[PDB]
């Protein structure tokens, strides 16, 4: 009854793809075109309820629809783990190098 | 004519709100169609009261005075959100932004010092029905998020945490582990607090207003390892308005 | 060329006591 | 292990071309990415901003591609962010910059080929620790 | 318990230094 | 704080034998000018 | 740099903030020479 | 026969038990103040938050010390290098809470201690004696201004100055090898052969003395009867022990001196403690031991690890679990 | 009755060969000023800030104005060359009079001139020389201001653009002001002499500093020392030496502070930034970086429960997070535009970040004065590859050194001047021994 939330969301797609509504933003450097402009579209615009509504994100120009398209199977989304986003951790989760 | 940081710094007013003329019984008048916002709320605690715990059953413990014991560190302030206008003609405001937490302790008698974080985050506030007017008898209600005092990071004295840290007591390494589940397995809580602010002043030619409030809201629970106390909060705030 | 110069500073020092010696100065 | 013609082989462009610097070039390099760049990424990293490193793989994913001697000159000329959309000349050294980065104004553009060479040897010889900071020190 | 025990025995040395200083053997010459 | 009871008695004696045993040989000491 | 006109004199130069420190080596040279008197 | 004079010829009498005099003046209230308040803190303080991240550190017997583990625990981070006397603490609560025992403690003792040393210096002239034993102590004094004052004075806190206790003193020195290397830095090392060498000397020549007494007890009583208090005979063979420590080397490597053989005492250990104290002084200003990492690769360039770099392996290992919570930036600048 | 190894103190009543030991000793003085000076300007290359040089004297000249521009770039190299020329030619003439003086001169002067000569127990010759240097010394601080409001200005970090070479011409003459500063708080956030941090009151102070001294010059020229000055002090050359050993070691300390913690007559932009400045140039850096991804630096709870970005200082300022929150005092040209009443304001930090500023914070972050003896940047745990200490550092830890020996010199010296003044500094007499004839303790 005891779980860690962070270990448990490992076991999901969050373990696997970028989550977008919990990874923190340096992991869109993973994925060419992506950091920072349309990393910090994507974060500012979470939470997502299927990996394709980041397309309906307004603003985006047909370059950056084309970007996100050729990425879409590199992406998830999981529900928002309160521990992950608080404190402002997607944009500094306290880890450099 | 206002003052420079080199006439503030070390006086303690760095911490205080900004105050309205005693004159200021004016009122706000809200055009329906325009918009507006909120461009500086400002709430400055006076008074930190916790509930204690009365052991027995009918008894319902009261609220006992606390001594701060964190300094001159505890006013949320440059907060700004939406302020709108709802079918009924009531206002709500939406905080967006601003230093809107402050990690507090407070020290009941006999030693125990009770940590806090004092916050108004992610605040939606309303009047009631068919304002018009901002008045010295506008009342504000609302609720606020309170997310743990500690986040996710945070490592306890013997490097145990919930994203980073150890998931055992290492230093009993054959010691059974079901009496510590409660210490080992970080936990972050996210609750709710309530708030009323009370408009007692008003400028009605620039838009500020000032006045009182009382939260109500849940103490740190150092992630899980103990049962937090509740708190009440009173002081005195500040906000100004802008046509947005 | 950090001899063409040098070496003569560093011995003008120990010159001058090799010189008041062996004629007798008020060393 | 030596510096061998084949570690000091390095891409010139994304169309495959190749470019064999001497010893020469790549010491002329290395002397001068102390001058100039290791203040900031001193090993590989970059002390101002952790997320972004030196790392061949990383400058591959990189808009345009800069593991390669033409996209390291370009973007010590014209540099821009990661996904290429903005110019970062105001806060980042470069020749375009060089009123405000002074010890980019005698650099020359030999000068920049063997810095650029350097950074795409540097992880050959020295693995992950080129870009891997003190975890591999 | 061990609180007592503690500071009990560093009592103890701040007595011994008093009777060490005023009622030590008085050093006489020759 | 969970602690070693025996600690305790170990500490008297540990003071008390050795400082008994000084006390002892110091007073026969005086008794004998 | 210096310049150029002293361009010369620029090894002598790294060497002269040096000279200070001889003098006191010199007081030892002495002393050896009168015997430590 | 006038009321200050007989004041001033009590306050400096040579007759009191122990000597007070104008330094003493200072010196008696201040070491009592700090005295007392470290023995009230050191028991039944509250615990501190040394780091200003609002995580107190419980330092003292009756919140679950033992004497090895408790302390008097540094002033906050977030005071810094401000003064935090009683009386600018809204409460003693907070004085307690933010560690203001420790900067009370800190200064009284640093004072009554400099006043100690001249003290030193004052009964020396009223006994007609030589006056540089004082100097002598200035090495002590100066390592404790060093780790009290100094060292914070640098990084700018004095939640970085030295804890009192026995734990703290290691968390110091533990802490102070990651930002500074201090076991590479030349004066620690000199500080070394101050502290090696003067336990050395100290066992040479007790042993020598020792080893060369004279005759003048029996078998049955200590030798330390062979001396009365205020002889005029030395009590010794020093030219036996010259004898035997000059064949136990060579002639003369061995004093025959013992004007030079103690001043060589007081010297050696003296000095090497200047040095070191003039090491934590300057490390306070980040003027650190060498960094000889990465200092050897070969000839293609990888690098060829050394016994430093296996020393920066273990300060890496202090440094980036050292108050694991207080830093959110990727430097530890101080 | 001393030995070699004590030998300078044979010149104790030798006034003429003790003149020539100080006026040789002048001109070593001078020659290392002059030398050191050429030698930094023939390694100088202006393209590279001077504290990535290993430079202290470069820095000295350029805050009196000469050879640099607005930002400190420096324009022209000339005057650094002829500030060391001067120098070291004007050292032989001091090398020339002190060789002759020690040599060849009167080995006492009170013969050949009684204007010249001196006893250190004629209290009157004393105080008239003291006089005369006072004098001396009131001009030298008098030539500061000239410099300041006559001869070019000095150069200002503060001034609007970045920081330029200004002339001062409203010195500040208020002396709730200038001694003020006298008796603010050497604490955190007060700082006493050091927290001086504008032009104005720096030449202001040497205007009262310079009459203060002429004044005193000759208040003792025309003076001998009262009866209770008679009756407190030891009137001997060592005596003398001993209170200027201490004299000097009281304002060594107060330089190494000075030079660590000030960056109004230590610009940062020719010595470094100052530990503190660093250290808030760090949390700058990351604020803006986070903040340009996105992140509400005002709203951003960190680990411990304060702010990540941003928090309170105990009197409720708005300051840097983090372990910086140490270092809130700090105050830097490149930071003020940042700041409000209650301190940093979010406002102009959401909006009104410069590049110009985000270049000197990164610029400053990555020059902490961290460094090794071997002279490797950074923290200690760093790899090499950076060459460089900052200058502060190199002065800060000199300076500090030879404060501390001078202080124990000062004990030394007073010490033995108190016993040889009573006579007993050669030992104690065996048939007067003083603890003999008194009574015992016990
Ligand atoms: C004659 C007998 C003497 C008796 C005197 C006894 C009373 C005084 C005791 C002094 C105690 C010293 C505490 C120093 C604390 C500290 O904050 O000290 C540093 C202060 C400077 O304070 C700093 O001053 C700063 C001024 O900078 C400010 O202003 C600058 C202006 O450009 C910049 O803008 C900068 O960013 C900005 O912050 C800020 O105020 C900082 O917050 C503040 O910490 O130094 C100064 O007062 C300079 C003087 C410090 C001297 C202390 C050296 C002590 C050496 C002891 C030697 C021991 C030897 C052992 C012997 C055996
Ligand atoms: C047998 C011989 C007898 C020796 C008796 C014992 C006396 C000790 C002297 C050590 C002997 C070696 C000295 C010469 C080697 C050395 O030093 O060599 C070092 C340099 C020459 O080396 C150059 O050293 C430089 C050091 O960097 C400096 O220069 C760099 C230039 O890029 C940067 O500017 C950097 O920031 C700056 O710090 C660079 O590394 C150059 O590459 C390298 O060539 O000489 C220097 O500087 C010389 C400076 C001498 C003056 C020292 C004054 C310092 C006072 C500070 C007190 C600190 C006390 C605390 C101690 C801890
Ligand atoms: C700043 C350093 C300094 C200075 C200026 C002096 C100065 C002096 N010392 Mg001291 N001394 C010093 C350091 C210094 N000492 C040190 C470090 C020691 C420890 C070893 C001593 C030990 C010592 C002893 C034991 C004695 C002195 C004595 C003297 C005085 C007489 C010396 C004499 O006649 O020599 C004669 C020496 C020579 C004839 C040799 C040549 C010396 C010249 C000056 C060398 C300079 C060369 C230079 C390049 C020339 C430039 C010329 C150009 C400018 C024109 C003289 C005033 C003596 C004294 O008090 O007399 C009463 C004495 O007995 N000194
Ligand atoms: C007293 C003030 C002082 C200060 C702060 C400095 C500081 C500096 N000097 Mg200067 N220097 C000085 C006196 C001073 N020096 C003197 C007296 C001389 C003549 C010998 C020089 C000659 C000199 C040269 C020739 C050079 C420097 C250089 C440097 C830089 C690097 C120093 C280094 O690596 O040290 C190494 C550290 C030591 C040698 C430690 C000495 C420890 C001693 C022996 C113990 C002392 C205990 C007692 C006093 C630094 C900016 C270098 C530089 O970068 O130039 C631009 C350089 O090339 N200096
Ligand atoms: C403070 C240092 C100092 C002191 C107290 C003395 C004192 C003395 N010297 Mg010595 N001397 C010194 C420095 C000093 N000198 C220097 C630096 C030199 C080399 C230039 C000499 C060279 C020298 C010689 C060759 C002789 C003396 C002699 C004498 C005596 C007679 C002086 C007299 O009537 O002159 C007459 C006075 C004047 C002509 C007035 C001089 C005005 C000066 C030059 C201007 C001063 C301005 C300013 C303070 C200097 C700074 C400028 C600079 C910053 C650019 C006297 C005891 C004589 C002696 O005793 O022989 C037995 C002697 O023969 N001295
Ligand atoms: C190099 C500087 C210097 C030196 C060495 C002397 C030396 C002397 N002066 Mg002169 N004086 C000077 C500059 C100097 N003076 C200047 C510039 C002036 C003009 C203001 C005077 C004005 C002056 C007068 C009016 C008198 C002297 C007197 C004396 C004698 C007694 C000094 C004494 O007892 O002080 C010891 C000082 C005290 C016992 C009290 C000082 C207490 C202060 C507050 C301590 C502060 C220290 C603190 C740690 C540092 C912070 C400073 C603080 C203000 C913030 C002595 C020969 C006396 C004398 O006999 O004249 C003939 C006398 O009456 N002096
Ligand atoms: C203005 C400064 C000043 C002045 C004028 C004097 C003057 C005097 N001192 Mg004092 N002294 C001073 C500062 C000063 N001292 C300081 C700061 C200290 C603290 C350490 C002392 C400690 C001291 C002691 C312990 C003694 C004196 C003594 C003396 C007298 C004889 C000194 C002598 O001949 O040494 C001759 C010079 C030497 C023997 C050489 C010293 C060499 C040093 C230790 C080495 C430094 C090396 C350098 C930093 C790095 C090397 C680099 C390498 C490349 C060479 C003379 C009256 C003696 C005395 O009381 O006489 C009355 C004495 O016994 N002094
Ligand atoms: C700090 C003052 C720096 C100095 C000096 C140099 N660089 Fe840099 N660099 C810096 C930052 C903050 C960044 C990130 C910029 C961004 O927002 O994207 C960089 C980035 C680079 C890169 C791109 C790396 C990648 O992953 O694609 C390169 C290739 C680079 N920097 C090279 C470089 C060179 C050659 C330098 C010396 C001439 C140099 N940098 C100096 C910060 C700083
Ligand atoms: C500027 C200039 C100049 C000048 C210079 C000079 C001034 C010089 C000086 C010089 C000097 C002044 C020198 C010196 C030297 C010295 C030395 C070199 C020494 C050595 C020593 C030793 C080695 C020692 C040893 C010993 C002894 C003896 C004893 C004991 C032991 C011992 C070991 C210590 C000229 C002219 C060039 C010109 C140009 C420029
Ligand atoms: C007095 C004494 C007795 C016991 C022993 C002890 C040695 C300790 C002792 C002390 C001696 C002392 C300290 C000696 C002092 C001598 C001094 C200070 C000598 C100074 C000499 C200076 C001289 C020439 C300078 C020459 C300058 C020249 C050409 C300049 C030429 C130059 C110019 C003009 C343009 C730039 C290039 C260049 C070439 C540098
Ligand atoms: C010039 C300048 C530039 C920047 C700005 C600023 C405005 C600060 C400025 C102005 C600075 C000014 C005006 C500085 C003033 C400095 C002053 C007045 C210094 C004070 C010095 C006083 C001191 C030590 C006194 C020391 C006293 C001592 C030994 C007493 C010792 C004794 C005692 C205590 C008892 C009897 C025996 C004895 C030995 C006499
Ligand atoms: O507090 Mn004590 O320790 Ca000198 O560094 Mn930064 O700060 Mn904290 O960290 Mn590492
Ligand atoms: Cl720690
Ligand atoms: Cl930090
Ligand atoms: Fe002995």
């Amino acid at each position: 009854e005891l779980v860690n939330v962070v270990d448990e969301k490992l076991g999901t797609a969050y373990g696997e793809k970028i989550d977008l509504n919990n990874t923190n933003i340096a992991a869109f450097i993973q994925y060419r075109g992506l950091y920072p402009t349309l990393a910090k579209l994507i974060v500012k615009n979470a939470p997502y309820e299927s990996v394709e509504d980041v397309l309906n994100i307004p603003g985006l120009t047909e370059r950056q629809k084309q970007i996100l398209r050729e990425n879409l199977e590199h992406f998830t989304v999981t529900e928002v783990e309160t521990a992950l986003v608080e404190g402002g951790d997607r944009y500094n989760n306290g880890l450099y190098k | 004519q206002t003052l420079t940081y080199d006439d503030i710094v070390g006086t303690g007013l760095a911490n205080k709100c900004p105050t309205l003329d005693d004159t200021a019984r004016g009122a706000y008048p809200i055009d329906s169609s325009q918009t507006y916002r909120i461009a500086r709320l400002c709430l400055q605690p006076t008074t930190f009261l916790v509930k204690e715990e009365p052991k027995n059953k009918r008894q319902e413990a009261e609220f006992v005075p606390t001594k701060l014991v964190t300094r001159e560190t505890t006013s949320l302030d440059q907060i700004q959100g939406e302020l709108k206008v709802n079918s009924d003609g009531s206002l709500t405001f939406v905080e967006e932004d601003g230093i809107d937490f402050q990690p507090v302790t407070v020290q009941m008698a006999g030693g125990e010092r009770i940590p806090l974080l004092f916050t108004v985050k992610n605040l939606v506030a309303s009047t009631q029905p068919n304002v018009t007017s901002i008045t010295t008898s506008t009342d504000f209600k609302g609720e606020f998020n309170v997310p743990s005092y500690r986040t996710a990071n945070f490592l306890d004295p013997k490097g145990r945490g919930l994203a980073s840290g150890y998931d055992s007591a290492i230093a009993l390494p054959q010691a059974k582990e079901e009496e510590l589940a409660r210490a080992n397995v970080k936990r972050f809580s996210l609750t709710k607090g309530q708030i009323s602010l009370n408009v007692a002043k008003v400028d009605g030619r620039t838009g500020e207003i000032a006045g009182t409030f009382e939260s109500e809201q849940l103490s740190d629970d150092d992630m899980g390892a103990h049962e937090p106390h509740e708190v009440k909060i009173q002081g005195v705030f500040y906000a100004s308005i802008e046509p947005a | 060329a950090q001899l063409t110069m040098i070496a003569m500073i560093g011995i003008a020092g120990p010159m001058i006591i090799f010189l008041l010696a062996v004629r007798r100065g008020n060393l | 292990a030596e510096l061998t013609p084949e570690v000091l082989t390095v891409p010139l462009n994304s169309e495959g071309k190749t470019i064999t610097l001497t010893e020469k070039q790549y010491l002329e390099g290395k002397r001068l990415f102390q001058y100039a760049c290791a203040s900031c990424h001193v090993g590989g990293i970059t002390k101002t901003n952790p997320s972004l490193d030196l790392r061949t793989e990383t400058l591959a994913l990189a808009t345009p591609p800069r593991d390669n001697i033409e996209g390291l000159v370009d973007y010590m000329k014209n540099p821009t962010t990661y996904d290429g959309e903005q110019e970062i000349a105001e806060v980042h050294p470069s020749l375009r910059s060089a009123d405000i980065f002074p010890k980019m104004r005698n650099l020359t553009e030999k000068d920049l080929v063997a810095i650029a060479g350097h950074i795409l040897v540097e992880p050959k010889i020295l693995g992950d620790k080129w870009g891997g900071g003190k975890v591999y020190y | 318990m061990e609180t007592i025990t503690y500071v009990f025995i560093f009592a103890c040395i701040i007595a011994l230094f008093f009777f060490a200083i005023f009622f030590r053997e008085p050093p006489r010459i020759t | 704080m969970e602690v070693n009871q025996l600690g305790l008695i170990a500490t008297a004696l540990f003071v008390l034998v050795p400082s008994v045993f000084l006390i002892i040989l110091y007073v026969q000491t005086e008794s004998q000018q | 740099k210096l310049p150029e006109a002293y361009a010369i004199f620029d090894p002598l130069v790294d060497v002269l903030p040096v000279i200070p420190v001889l003098f006191l080596a010199l007081a030892f040279v002495w002393q050896a020479a009168v015997g430590f008197r | 026969a006038n009321l200050w004079e007989r004041f001033c010829n009590w306050v400096t009498s040579t007759d009191n038990r122990l000597y007070v005099g104008w330094f003493g003046v200072i010196m008696i209230p201040t070491l009592l103040a700090a005295t007392i308040c470290f023995v009230i803190a050191f028991i039944a303080a509250p615990p501190v938050d040394i780091d200003g991240i609002r995580e107190p550190v419980s330092g003292s017997l009756l919140y679950g010390n033992n004497i090895i583990t408790g302390a008097v625990v540094p002033s906050s981070n977030a005071i810094g290098l401000h003064f935090y006397p009683i009386w600018e603490a809204a409460s003693l609560d907070e004085w307690l809470y933010n560690g203001g025992p420790y900067q009370l403690i800190i200064f009284h003792f640093l004072l009554g201690a400099s006043c100690y040393m001249g003290r030193q210096w004052e009964l020396s002239y009223r006994l007609g004696m030589r006056p540089w034993i004082c100097v002598a102590y200035s090495a002590p004094l100066a390592s404790a201004f060093a780790v009290f004052l100094i060292y914070p004075i640098g990084q700018g806190s004095f939640s970085d100055g030295m804890p009192l206790g026995i734990s703290g003193t290691f968390n110091f020195m533990i802490v102070f090898q990651a930002e500074h290397n201090i076991l590479m830095h030349p004066f620690h090392q000199l500080g070394v052969a101050g502290v090696f060498g003067g336990a050395l000397f100290c066992a040479m020549h007790g042993s020598l003395v020792t080893s060369s007494l004279i005759r003048e007890t029996t078998e049955t009583e200590s030798a330390n009867y062979g001396y009365k208090f205020g002889q005029e005979e030395e009590t010794y063979n020093i030219v036996a022990a010259h004898g035997y420590f000059g064949r136990l080397i060579f002639q003369y490597a061995s004093f025959n001196n013992s004007r030079s053989l103690h001043f060589f005492l007081a010297a050696w250990p003296v000095v090497g403690v200047w040095f070191t104290a003039l090491g934590i002084s300057t490390m306070a200003f980040n003027l650190n031991g060498f960094n000889f990492n990465h200092s050897v690769i070969d000839a293609k360039g990888n690098v060829i690890n050394t016994w430093a770099d296996i020393i920066n392996r273990a300060n890496l290992g202090m440094e980036v679990m050292h108050e694991r919570n207080a830093h959110n930036f990727p430097l530890d600048l101080a | 009755g001393f030995a070699w190894w004590a030998g300078n103190a044979r010149l104790i009543n030798l006034s003429g060969k003790l003149l020539g030991a100080h006026v040789a000793h002048a001109g070593l003085i001078v020659f290392w000023a002059g030398a050191m000076t050429l030698f930094e300007l023939a390694h100088f290359i202006p393209e590279k800030p001077m504290y990535e040089q290993g430079l202290i004297l470069i820095p000295h000249i350029a805050t009196l104005g000469w050879g640099v521009g607005p930002g400190g770039e420096v324009v022209d190299t000339f005057p650094f060359f002829v500030v060391g020329v001067v120098h070291l030619i004007s050292s032989a003439v001091l090398g020339f009079g002190g060789v002759y003086h020690a040599i060849r001169g009167p080995e006492t002067l009170e013969e050949y001139s009684s204007f010249f000569g001196y006893d250190w127990k004629d209290k009157n010759k004393m105080t008239t020389i003291l006089g005369f240097h006072l004098i001396v010394l009131g001009i030298g601080a008098l030539l500061l201001v000239a410099k300041a409001m006559f001869f070019g200005g000095l150069y200002d970090t503060w001034a609007p653009g970045g920081g330029d070479v200004r002339v001062i011409t409203n010195p500040t003459l208020d002396p709730r002001v200038i001694f003020g500063y006298l008796l603010k708080s050497p604490f955190g956030g007060e700082g006493w002499i050091v927290s001086v941090n504008n032009l104005e009151d720096v030449v202001g102070g040497h205007i009262w500093i310079g009459l203060i001294c002429i004044a005193g010059g000759i208040w003792h020229i025309l003076t001998t020392p009262f009866g209770w000055a008679r009756r407190a002090f030891i009137w001997s050359g060592e005596a003398y030496l001993s209170y200027s050993l201490g004299a000097l070691s009281m304002m060594g300390f107060i330089a190494t502070c000075f030079v660590w913690f000030n960056n109004t007559v230590y610009p940062s932009e020719f010595y470094g930034p100052t530990g503190p400045e660093a250290s808030q140039a760090q949390a700058m850096t990351f604020l803006i970086r986070d903040q340009k991804l996105g992140a509400n630096v005002g709203s951003a709870q960190g680990p411990t429960g304060l702010g990540k970005y941003l928090m309170r200082s105990p009197t409720g300022e708005i300051i840097f997070g983090g372990e910086t929150m140490r270092f809130w005092d700090f105050r830097g040209p490149w930071l003020e535009p940042l700041r409000g009443p209650n301190g940093l304001d979010l406002n102009k930090i959401k909006n009104d970040i410069q590049p110009w500023q985000e270049r000197r914070a990164a610029e400053y972050m990555t020059h902490a004065p961290l460094g090794s003896l071997n002279s490797v940047g950074g923290v200690a745990t760093e790899i090499n590859s950076v060459n460089f200490v900052s200058p502060r550092s190199w002065l800060a830890t000199s300076h500090f050194v030879l404060a501390f020996f001078f202080l124990v010199g000062h004990l030394w010296h007073a010490g033995r001047a108190r016993a040889a003044a009573a006579g007993f500094e050669k030992g104690i007499d065996r048939e007067s021994e003083p603890v003999l004839s008194m009574p015992s303790l016990d």
